[PDB]
């Protein structure tokens, strides 16, 4: 009830992160993926229109 | 001894002028033995030998409050304690600038007078609490 | 000695004095102990500084400039020079640009005779 | 498995220390600050007094048994003991001693509050 | 050893860049704080008849929970961090006060990720004012229109009160329900005027004159004063955010400095040690070459 912290144990939630991947570049990647998904959706509409 | 940090420089001169193989931080490598010969002579003798004594308060110069120097650790590896004075507290008006956390006496509890022993236990508890209560707030 | 009076001894950077003695020790074949300074750093510096002392017959004060290499105080030449110093007249372009002259920054400066055992109590 | 999980938790705590020392604990996600509080409890629990260091720690030395050490770390790993404060784990042996220390500290803190109430009323 | 010194140098440059960036944040927040401090001279006057209308004696919780059916707690959080303990203390107060009948409509992005992980089902949504345009009476109207989705029996608007630049404490507005407020107004207008709590004001003539006021106007009175309360809460939390951010940024700069001095000491230590190591290597290879020289006479005929 407090928090569903992730971990290696089944009652805990998924830990999809990877220690090898760096955290410094994460915000740039988040912004890039958001912008790319928006552009792809707009292209879907533009192709139909 | 004011101070053993300069004795080691003199021995470093003597060795390097003789082209002996140097070691860490330019020292030959036998400077540990050099200070150990001297410090081991300081002892509390047995009643068989007169029950005499020879105390030693050596002095050592750190650099920017760094106990991880070579001579410093070499002497701490010999001595029965440590009195760490801090430039921060000295400039901050606290004089003597003893940092109680970085200082210790491994043996003096047996020699401490009981009247001082009780007061020291009380003040030790008090300062172990004070060091935590001062930092945990961080001006909160 | 002879005239019986105080003297100032102004010294352009002692860093260059140490550097010259280091070059001499290197050319003589003596192993550089540390970063490149001579093994006889403390001895060669003390043979000069210990002559700079007060006497019954007079006194020699010495004002010495010090270039700190890479602004590191732990370098052996500064580390040995500072051990002999008694005062520090630090200077700053900040106060100078503020019109103050002499451009001394008293807070970061310091001295050793600041003790009532040496000077009068009111001064301290 | 308990040891490997403890080691993994401390690894994450080491990576988070780089941020905690700069920004602060408040700038971490709720999961991360829970992980921090738990790893701090683990590290504090790892300390125990020894009979030899009685001069220094000022405490009687404990002999934590192997079987009792695993259940304690596992309970601290599964979130089975999170209401206990962090300082209760410092310089103790076994979770029973931890609960005793927590009771002592809670009693002392309460007693300080009633003492302050009495002083303020008399003030 | 080259990798170590290169690593420490990179960390030094990273801490320096991080320092000037945080300094830039401090300058921006300082500009906003110097704007918002103009409110400090002028506040503390608009809510006084609102107090007189809505305030009641300190009611203990456990009776309010049994009396009520669906309370409401509105925490006013921030849009961006580096504030301090404001958001965390708000969450701590609500998980201290957590009870089966609550509902949380918050104000800020940081109430979105935190509360939902602590309060699963009670947390509903939030409200966001991108602070390009200063808050308004109609922003508080928006917040009232969001609160009124519930048939709530009591609304505890939590916020941060700016007592000083080093003092940003918690504060609450316990708003009643309209029907309950009207009934209490009548029941307290009938009887004589007697305060039941120190620091509380008598308002019996007001609770009669409001009876002289028609129904729609009394509903407007309630909504108007609740809107002013919400607005004062938003303004006080804005100022408290901009004031505590400076404290939670100067301490960051102090920590960054300390990390930078450690990085500088380690960098210069590694530099000097590497110089000594290269020197002792060269002298060792040279010394070995000198050792490889024989002392024999190597006599030869000279005639
Ligand atoms: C209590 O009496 C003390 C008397 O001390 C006299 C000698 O003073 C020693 C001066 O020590 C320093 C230490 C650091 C520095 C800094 C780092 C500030 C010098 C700098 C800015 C050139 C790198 C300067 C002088």
């Amino acid at each position: 009830n407090k928090v569903k912290v992730p971990g290696r144990k089944p009652q805990d939630e998924e830990d999809l992160t990877w220690a090898e991947a760096d955290r410094k570049l994460t915000p740039e990647e988040r912004y890039a993926r958001d912008k790319q998904m928006a552009l792809l959706d707009k292209m879907t509409s533009q192709v139909e229109e | 001894y004011d101070d053993l940090s300069k004795q080691a420089v003199s021995y470093r001169q003597i060795s390097l002028l003789l082209r002996r193989p140097p070691g860490r931080e330019a020292y030959p490598g036998d400077v540990f033995y050099l200070h150990s010969r001297l410090l081991e002579r300081s002892a509390m003798m047995s009643p068989q030998k007169g029950s005499g004594s020879l105390t030693s308060l050596p002095i050592v110069e750190t650099l920017s409050n760094d106990v991880t120097a070579y001579i410093v650790t070499n002497v701490i590896s010999i001595t029965d304690g440590q009195i760490y004075l801090d430039a921060k507290l000295f400039t901050g008006g606290q004089r003597p600038a003893v940092n109680i956390g970085l200082s210790v006496s491994r043996v003096g509890s047996s020699a401490q007078n009981k009247a001082m022993k009780k007061v020291g236990g009380a003040l030790k508890m008090l300062m172990g609490e004070y060091r935590k209560m001062a930092g945990e707030q961080t001006s909160g | 000695d002879e005239a019986g009076q105080d003297v100032l001894l102004f010294v352009d950077n002692v860093f260059r004095f140490t550097q010259a003695n280091s070059e001499v020790s290197a050319l003589l074949g003596r192993i550089p102990a540390a970063v490149g300074y001579q093994p006889t750093l403390a001895e060669d510096l003390g043979m000069l500084q210990e002559r700079i002392t007060s006497t019954v017959k007079g006194s020699i004060t010495s004002v010495q400039a010090v270039y700190v290499p890479a602004d590191d105080i732990t370098d052996p030449a500064p580390a040995t020079t500072f051990s002999h110093l008694d005062a520090t007249t630090v200077l700053s372009r900040s106060v100078a640009e503020a019109g103050i002259y002499p451009a001394v920054e008293p807070l970061e400066c310091a001295s050793r005779i600041m003790d009532p055992d040496a000077i009068d109590v009111n001064h301290y | 498995n308990v040891a490997m999980d403890i080691v993994e938790m401390l690894t994450k705590y080491k990576e988070l220390q780089d941020i905690i020392a700069v920004l602060g604990i408040d700038e971490l996600s709720e999961e991360d600050k829970l992980i921090v509080d738990r790893a701090r409890k683990v590290a504090k629990f790892m300390s125990q007094p020894f009979a030899v260091a009685e001069v220094f720690t000022g405490m009687k030395g404990y002999y934590v048994q192997l079987e009792d050490c695993v259940s304690d770390f596992g309970s601290l790993l599964m979130g089975q003991c999170d209401n206990i404060p962090e300082m209760a784990f410092y310089m103790v042996g076994g979770l029973d001693s931890v609960k005793e220390k927590a009771a002592k500290m809670a009693a002392e803190a309460a007693a300080m509050r009633e003492r302050a109430r009495k002083a303020a009323e008399a003030k | 050893g080259g990798g170590t010194i290169r690593f420490w140098r990179e960390k030094l440059e990273g801490y320096k860049k991080y320092h000037q960036i945080v300094k830039t944040i401090k300058m921006v927040t300082l500009a906003k704080y110097r704007q918002t401090v103009v409110r400090t001279r002028v506040r503390d006057q608009t809510l006084r008849y609102t107090r007189k209308a809505l305030d009641a004696k300190t009611q203990d919780d456990q009776e309010v929970i049994e009396k009520s059916e669906c309370l409401l707690y509105v925490p006013i959080t921030t849009n961006r961090g580096s504030c301090g303990a404001l958001n965390t203390n708000m969450v701590r107060y609500l998980q201290e006060v957590e009870n089966p009948k609550m509902t949380i409509i918050s104000v800020g992005k940081k109430a979105l990720d935190a509360m939902t992980k602590v309060f699963q089902d009670t947390y509903r949504r939030t409200i966001l004012n991108d602070m390009k345009q200063a808050m308004s009476f109609q922003f508080a109207a928006y917040v009232l229109e969001h609160m009124n989705t519930v048939p709530w029996d009591r609304a505890q608007i939590v916020y941060n009160r700016y007592h000083g630049a080093a003092s940003q404490k918690l504060a609450i507005f316990n708003l009643p329900k309209f029907e309950d407020w009207k009934q209490k107004l009548e029941e307290d207008s009938a009887g004589d005027g007697k305060i039941e709590e120190d620091g509380l004001l008598q308002s019996l003539p007001m609770k009669t004159a409001l009876g002289e006021l028609e129904e729609t106007a009394v509903e407007d009175f309630y909504n108007f004063h609740s809107c002013l309360a919400v607005l004062n809460a938003v303004s006080e939390n804005e100022l408290s955010e901009y004031a505590a951010r400076i404290v939670a940024v100067e301490n960051q700069l102090g920590n960054i400095t300390g990390l930078m001095q450690l990085a500088d000491y380690t960098y210069n230590k590694t530099r000097k040690e590497l110089i000594t190591a290269e020197l002792l290597e060269i002298i060792g290879t040279m010394t070995a070459m000198h050792a490889g020289k024989k002392v024999g006479l190597k006599k030869t005929e000279f005639w």
